C-alpha cells in the first residue's frame, strides 16, 4: 500500500493507536525478498544487514519538512537485536524512542506487532542464535553505536532527552526530532541492497507528505490510465475526475486511537466568470425609487419571492384604500426611518408572506464618516422583519405614497403579466471553498492514509471579488450620487440635503435555476451629506452572505462593511471614489456540487488546493497540497471470445471497460458511511460531511471537534450478505433510505453519496447490464442498489499504492442455456442474475441459445463526466458478449 | 531560469496547457508553492521551510509579467494588460514544485477558458502567437513561454 | 591576515542543509587553541624565584 517500498529498501512503522502497549516504539524493516534466508545462517545475514543499516536523527520544525540538522548512527555488532519474518520475508528491528522507554528495553507483544506485519502470526519471527522467539525485544536507543565515533551514544545526548520529553520539548522550544533510516548499498547472494525511508517515522509534522513525491497528492488509478494524447503530463499533472476520490497520507501522532481530520478545498478556474444573477430584493428610499415603473416578483426555487424595500420617514404607506404598516424601523441620530418589504404578486396581503431573519443597514457616521451597521427592528422590537405582498391582476397599478423627511413622494408600481425583474449579467472574479471531514484510523501509523472527495456534499461557499465605485455631484446644500457595485449593478441617490441620509441597496441571488432564491448577497449602502470643513458625501455599505430556509431570509454571517468618501472644498464639484467588493454564496449542500457546475467552477479547467486540520488536537496543515480536476471520457476494450469460456462453469469471459470516473471507494473489501455535522476548522464551524469507516450509519450529535461531539448507536447497519433463493449473490442488507449515507466499492450505489435529494439519487452511474433475446436488465426495479459486491481491479506495480483501484473494470460473465427454466422452490430461473461478488450469469431457454448475448453499458458515476462528453458520445461505453457461431 | 510548455505543437485533444517554471534558486525541500492572482503575482509561500528555529512566511517574489501576442505586418502587439483577466487566467493558490533543492513550480492556463473568453471553437480550430511570460524576483528576470495550437 | 574565496553554488543557498563555507586567514585572532574550551584569569601576587 503506502508508503511505497523499493527493491531491498528500508521502511519504518510506528506502533501507536487505541490499545497501544507503549508510545515510542518504531519498527524498522528491510525487504529481504531479494534473497532466501534459512534458519542455519539467519544470524549471519541479519548481522550483515544490521551492519549495513544506518539510523538518522534530525532536528527540524514542527510545521516543515525541510531538513535542518542530521546525524547518523548504526546498530551495534554486539548486544543488538535483529529479527526476520519468513512470511512477510523482511528483516525487522524494534527501537524504543519516546517516553517512558528510551534507554530501557521493553517487550513487544506478538499480537500487536502483527498489525503492521501479518506474517508474524503464521511463522514465528527468527531471532539471533537461530532461535524463534515469541516476543520482540526492543533495541534501546541509548545502546546504538555512533558511526562517526565508533562508540555507543551517551545518555545525555540532546535527541535522547528530546525523545524522553517530546511533548514538553516540542511544545516549548518548537524544535522537532525526526528519525529516519537508510541502507548502505551492498551485494549479498548476487543481489544488491540500498534505499531510504519515505518519512513514515515516530511522528513527523502534520502536513501532506511531499517526499520524494513531485505532487504530494496523487491517485493510483490515475497512473494506470489510457492517456491517448496527454502523455506529456502523465506524472507531471495530478488530475482527478468528477466526484472520485484522491488519496492522501497525513502524518499525525499527537493522539491515540482514531483521529478525525478536516479538509478544506479551494477551487479555481482559468476564466472570468460571466454570472447572470437575479434581483432577490431592491431596497431604496421613497425618493431614490423612480416615480413609476413596472415590476413583478421572480419566483424562486424554495418558495421565496422577489420583494421591494421602501424606506420612508412616514409612519405608513398609503395607496388610497390600502395602507402599509411597519415591517421594520430604525433610528439614526434620533431620526426615525421605516423599512417596508412588499412582494409584488397576484394580490395585496397584510400578513407576512416571507421573512428576513437578519438584515444589517449601514450608514456613515455623523462625525467621523465611518460605517455603522444596525439591524432593523420591527414595531414590536423583533429582528425578523416580515415581508408582505402587494399587487393584483396583470396590468394593475398601485401608487404608494410615503414621506422622505418632510417631503411626500410617490412610487407607481405596475403589475406586469410577466416577471419584470432586473437581472445583472457581469464578469466576476470567482473561486470556491468547501469543507469535508473524515475519521481516520488505519494500521499505517504515523500515516493516516485516506481518500478525499473532489467535491463533498457540504456547505460550499463560493467567494469572489469585484469593484464598487461611487460618483457624486456635490453642492453647498445638497449632493446627488450614484454607485456601481458588482460591475454592472447601479444604485441612485437623489440630492441629499445637509446632515441627512439616503438609503439604497440590492439583494442578489444566482440566476441559475438551482440556487436562485436560496443563497444571496445583501448590500445596503446608506449615504450621508454633511459639511464640517469641506462638503462631504459619505457612503457606508454592508456585505451579508445570506441564505433562505423555511421562507425565512436568514443571515449566515456578515463581512466587514466598506466606506467611501467624496470631499469637496469648492461649492460645485464632481467627485468619485472606489473600493473592492466581496461576493459570497454559501450554497445549500444538496445543490452545492450542482452550484459548482452552474458557476463553472469545475470541469477540465479547475485547480484544487487542499488543506488539512487536526480536528482532535487543533493543528492546521501549513502545507497546502494540490491537484487538478479533469474529465477523461470512458472507453471500451474487447477481444475475440473463445467458446470454451462458455461451456464449463469454471471458464468465463472477461470484459475490460475503461471508466476511471466511477470509482468512489479505491479499496477492495472496503466500505464507509457519512453524516452531516458542524465541522470545526480554523476558528469556526461550517456544515460538512464526516465520513466514518465501516458499514454502519450512525446519528452523531454535538459540535464536531470538541467534547460535545459524540456519535450515537448505529441507526442502520449495512451488510453485504449472501441472499437465498436463485443462485448465491452477495447483496446489501439494511435501510436503503440511508444509501445516500453509504458508499462501497460498487459504483451502482455510490451515486447516492452526494447527488441525492428527497431520498432519491440524482445521479445514476456505475455498471449496467442488459441481456437478450430474453430481455433482462440490472439494476432491476426488484433489486435494491448494491445487489452485487463488485470490487475494482487492484492497482498494479507502478502505482505508489498497489491494490487500491484501477480504471480498468474486468467483468466476469457466464452465458449459458442449461440452468434456464429450472425451478428453485417457487422461483423460475431465466434471464440475468448476479453470483459471487464479480460474476454475472445469463441463462436463456433452448430457443434463445443461438446468439444469446449480454450488452454491458458502463456509465460514469460523476456529473461532470456526463455533462462534458455528451456531445462526443463517450460518456457511456457499451460492449457485447455473444454465443459464437461455431462449426 | 526558464518558463516553457509541454510542447510547442500541442494538439486540441487536451484543453489545458500546464506552464512549467523552472527556477534554480527559488525552491525549498517540498512542499513549497506559489499563490497567483491580482496580476499573476508570485506570492511564493513555503510555511514548510525552517532554518534553525524560524518558520517561513509569504514572500512576494514575482508576478507573471504579461500575456502578449505577436501579430506582425510590422506590429509587435503589446497587449493592454487587464487586471481581471490576468488574475483569473492564473488564479491558482498552490503551484507546488517537484524536485527538492530546486524550484520546478507548476502553473497552468487552460485552452477552453481562453477560447470561451475569445468566443472561439472548443477544440476545432484555435491559433495565435500566444506568448505568456513570467517575471521572477529570484534574480529579477523575464522568462517567456510561447505557444501555438494545432487543430488536431 | 589574508582571505580565500571560491565560486559558490546556488544549491548551498536553497535547502537548510547546504551552506556556504568561507575561508579566512588570520592566525593572530586565536587566544584559546582548544575547541569546546574556556578559561578565566585573576590578578595575584605570584611567587617566582625568591
Amino acid at each position: 500500500l503506502t508508503p511505497p517500498v523499493s527493491a531491498g529498501g528500508i521502511q519504518a512503522y510506528l506502533l501507536t493507536g487505541s490499545g497501544a502497549p507503549a508510545s515510542g516504539l518504531v519498527l524498522f524493516v528491510v525487504n529481504v525478498s531479494n534473497i532466501q534466508v534459512s534458519s542455519s545462517n539467519v544470524t549471519n545475514v541479519i548481522s550483515t544487514v544490521v551492519s549495513n543499516i544506518q539510523i538518522n536523527a534530525k532536528t527540524e520544525n514542527a510545521q516543515t519538512g525541510a531538513t535542518t540538522g542530521s546525524v547518523t548512527v548504526r546498530f551495534p555488532t554486539s548486544g543488538y537485536n535483529a529479527y526476520y519474518d519468513s512470511v512477510d520475508k523482511v528483516v525487522f528491528v524494534v527501537v524504543s524512542f519516546l517516553y517512558p522507554y528510551t534507554t530501557t528495553s521493553v517487550n513487544i507483544p506478538l499480537s500487536y506487532l502483527s498489525k503492521y506485519l501479518p506474517g508474524l502470526l503464521t511463522a514465528q519471527p527468527y531471532d539471533e542464535t537461530g532461535a524463534q522467539v515469541t516476543s520482540v525485544s526492543s533495541t534501546p536507543f541509548g545502546s546504538l553505536i555512533d558511526t562517526s565515533t565508533g562508540q555507543q551514544i551517551l545518555g545525555t545526548n540532546p535527541v535522547l532527552t528530546s525523545y524522553n520529553s517530546y511533548t514538553t520539548q516540542a511544545n516549548t522550544n518548537m524544535q522537532e526530532g525526526v528519525v529516519s533510516g537508510t541502507l548502505t548499498s551492498f551485494t549479498l547472494g548476487g543481489q544488491s541492497f540500498s534505499g531510504s525511508t519515505v518519512p513514515v517515522i515516530l511522528y513527523a509534522p502534520f502536513i501532506f507528505s511531499n517526499s520524494p513525491y513531485q505532487a504530494g497528492l496523487y491517485n493510483p488509478m490515475q497512473v494506470n490510465g489510457n492517456l491517448g494524447s496527454l502523455s506529456s503530463e502523465a506524472y507531471y499533472h495530478p488530475v482527478i475526475w468528477g466526484r472520485a476520490l484522491i488519496n492522501t497520507t497525513l502524518i499525525d501522532t499527537y493522539a491515540s486511537g482514531s483521529v478525525p481530520f478536516t479538509f478544506q478545498l479551494n477551487y479555481s478556474v482559468p476564466g472570468p466568470l460571466t454570472i447572470n444573477m437575479a434581483q432577490l430584493a431592491w431596497i431604496a428610499s421613497i425618493n431614490n425609487l423612480p416615480t413609476s415603473f413596472t415590476y413583478l416578483s421572480y419566483k424562486f426555487s424554495n418558495g421565496y419571492e422577489s420583494f421591494l424595500g421602501i424606506i420612508s420617514n412616514s409612519t405608513q404607506l398609503t395607496a388610497g384604500a390600502l395602507t402599509i404598516n411597519p415591517s421594520g424601523n430604525f433610528t439614526i441620530n434620533g431620526k426615525k426611518f421605516y423599512v417596508y418589504l412588499l412582494v409584488v404578486g397576484s394580490t395585496n396581503s397584510t400578513t407576512p408572506v416571507e421573512y428576513v431573519t437578519k438584515l444589517v443597514v449601514e450608514y456613515p457616521s455623523s462625525t467621523n464618516f465611518l460605517p455603522q451597521g444596525v439591524t432593523v427592528t420591527t414595531s414590536s422590537n423583533k429582528y425578523t422583519l416580515p415581508v408582505y405582498e402587494i399587487g393584483g391582476p396583470a396590468g394593475t397599478t398601485i401608487t404608494l405614497t410615503g414621506n422622505w423627511y418632510s417631503t411626500p413622494y410617490t412610487v407607481q408600481i405596475t403589475v406586469g403579466s410577466t416577471p419584470t425583474l432586473t437581472n445583472y449579467v457581469s464578469q466576476i472574479l470567482l473561486k470556491a471553498v468547501a469543507y469535508e471531514g473524515i475519521n481516520v484510523s488505519t494500521t499505517q501509523s504515523p500515516y493516516y492514509s485516506t481518500a478525499i472527495l473532489s467535491t463533498p456534499p457540504s456547505e460550499i461557499s463560493i467567494t469572489g471579488s469585484s469593484t464598487i465605485t461611487a460618483q457624486g455631484k456635490l453642492t453647498a446644500t445638497s449632493a446627488s450620487a450614484t454607485v456601481n457595485l458588482l460591475t454592472n449593478a447601479t444604485l441612485t441617490y437623489e440630492n441629499i440635503p445637509l446632515t441627512q441620509y439616503s438609503f439604497n441597496g440590492i439583494i442578489v441571488t444566482p440566476g441559475y435555476a438551482a440556487i436562485n432564491g436560496t443563497t444571496a448577497m445583501a448590500y445596503v449602502i446608506g449615504a450621508l451629506y454633511n459639511k464640517t470643513s469641506d462638503y462631504v458625501l459619505s457612503f457606508a455599505g454592508s456585505q451579508e452572505p445570506m441564505q433562505v430556509m423555511n421562507n425565512n431570509l436568514t443571515e449566515v454571517t456578515t463581512l466587514a462593511p466598506f466606506g467611501l468618501t467624496l470631499l469637496a472644498p469648492s461649492v460645485p464639484a464632481t467627485e468619485t471614489g472606489t473600493s473592492p467588493l466581496q461576493l459570497e454564496f454559501f450554497t445549500v449542500p444538496s445543490t452545492s456540487y450542482i452550484a459548482l457546475v452552474d458557476f463553472g467552477l469545475w470541469g477540465n479547467l479547475t485547480s484544487v488546493t487542499v488543506s488539512a486540520y487536526d480536528t482532535v488536537n487543533n493543528k492546521l496543515s501549513v502545507n497546502l497540497g494540490y491537484f487538478y480536476g479533469i474529465v477523461i471520457p470512458p472507453s471500451i476494450s474487447t477481444a475475440p471470445y473463445n467458446y470454451q469460456n462458455f461451456i464449463c462453469p469454471n471458464n468465463y469471459v472477461t470484459v475490460t471497460i475503461y471508466d476511471p470516473d466511477a470509482v468512489l471507494d479505491p479499496y477492495p473489501s472496503g466500505s464507509f458511511t457519512t453524516s452531516s455535522l458542524p465541522l470545526k476548522y480554523g476558528n469556526m464551524n461550517i456544515t460538512g460531511a464526516v465520513i466514518f469507516p465501516g458499514s454502519s450509519v450512525y446519528n452523531p450529535s454535538g459540535v464536531f471537534g470538541y467534547s460535545n461531539f459524540n456519535k450515537g448507536a448505529a441507526v442502520t447497519t449495512f451488510t453485504y450478505t449472501a441472499q437465498s433463493g436463485p443462485f448465491s449473490p452477495v447483496a446489501l442488507t439494511g435501510n436503503t433510505n440511508y444509501l445516500s449515507q453509504y458508499a462501497d466499492n460498487n459504483p451502482t450505489d455510490n451515486y447516492y453519496f452526494i447527488q441525492t435529494v428527497n431520498g432519491m439519487p440524482v445521479l445514476m452511474g456505475g455498471l449496467s447490464i442488459v441481456a437478450s433475446p430474453v430481455s433482462a436488465s440490472l439494476p432491476s426495479s426488484t433489486s435494491s442498489p448494491g445487489f452485487m459486491y463488485l470490487l475494482p481491479s487492484a492497482a498494479q506495480v507502478p502505482s505508489p499504492l498497489p491494490g487500491m483501484a484501477t480504471p480498468n473494470y474486468n467483468l466476469n460473465i457466464y452465458i449459458t442455456y442449461k440452468i434456464d427454466g429450472a425451478t428453485v422452490g417457487n422461483n423460475m430461473i431465466n434471464g440475468l442474475y448476479v453470483a459471487s461478488q464479480n460474476t454475472l450469469i445469463y441463462v436463456v431457454p433452448n430457443g434463445s441459445f443461438v446468439g444469446s448475448n449480454i450488452k454491458l453499458t458502463y456509465t460514469t458515476t460523476d456529473y461532470a463526466v456526463l455533462h462534458y462528453f455528451y456531445s462526443t458520445g463517450q460518456y457511456k461505453v457499451f460492449k457485447t458478449v455473444s454465443v459464437p457461431n461455431v462449426t | 531560469a526558464n518558463l516553457y510548455f509541454p510542447s510547442s505543437t500541442t494538439p486540441l485533444y487536451q484543453l489545458s496547457v500546464p506552464l512549467y517554471l523552472s527556477e534554480p534558486y527559488y525552491g525549498s525541500p517540498l512542499p513549497t508553492y506559489i499563490g497567483l492572482g491580482t496580476n499573476g503575482t508570485s506570492l511564493w509561500n513555503s510555511p514548510n521551510y525552517v532554518l534553525f528555529g524560524v518558520s517561513a512566511v509569504q514572500q512576494y517574489l514575482g508576478f507573471i509579467k504579461s500575456i502578449s501576442v505577436t501579430l506582425s505586418n510590422g506590429t509587435t502587439v503589446v497587449i493592454p494588460l487587464t487586471t481581471s483577466n490576468m488574475q483569473t487566467l492564473f488564479p491558482q493558490l498552490v503551484g507546488q514544485e517537484l524536485q527538492a533543492c530546486n524550484g520546478t513550480f507548476q502553473f497552468g492556463i487552460s485552452i477552453t477558458g481562453l477560447e470561451k473568453l475569445l468566443n472561439l471553437n472548443v477544440q476545432q480550430l484555435n491559433n495565435s502567437i500566444l506568448s505568456v511570460t513570467y517575471h521572477d524576483y529570484v534574480t529579477g528576470e523575464t522568462l517567456t513561454a510561447t505557444t501555438k495550437l494545432v487543430a488536431l
